[PDB]
């Protein structure tokens, strides 16, 4: 979160590189609406 | 929920326990975080030879 100045980031632990992209289609996520790269 | 809907809603039912859960266990991983530094401040004598 950075309460501080509120720039939020996004960490995948333990995933593979080549495997995730942005605005990613292949996953059901549930009761997500949308989720907001080295 | 595995992540069925209808499981996900039956579970709004409950909400507060997850939430419970997930902030005991936040809050135990911060607590072991800060025992690791604390313990490593004070292995660091700062003076040694190479």
């Amino acid at each position: 979160y950075d309460k501080e100045t509120k720039t939020h980031a996004t960490l995948f632990g333990s995933v593979a590189c080549e495997h995730i992209s942005s605005t990613m289609s292949q996953y059901s996520r549930s009761t997500r609406s949308m989720l907001k790269p080295v | 929920c595995n992540g069925f809907q209808k499981c996900e809603q039956l579970l709004r039912e409950y909400g507060q326990f997850c939430s419970k859960i997930n902030q005991a266990l936040h809050g135990a991983n911060l607590r072991q975080d800060d025992s690791v530094r604390n313990l490593f401040a004070s292995v660091k004598s700062s003076q040694s030879s190479p």
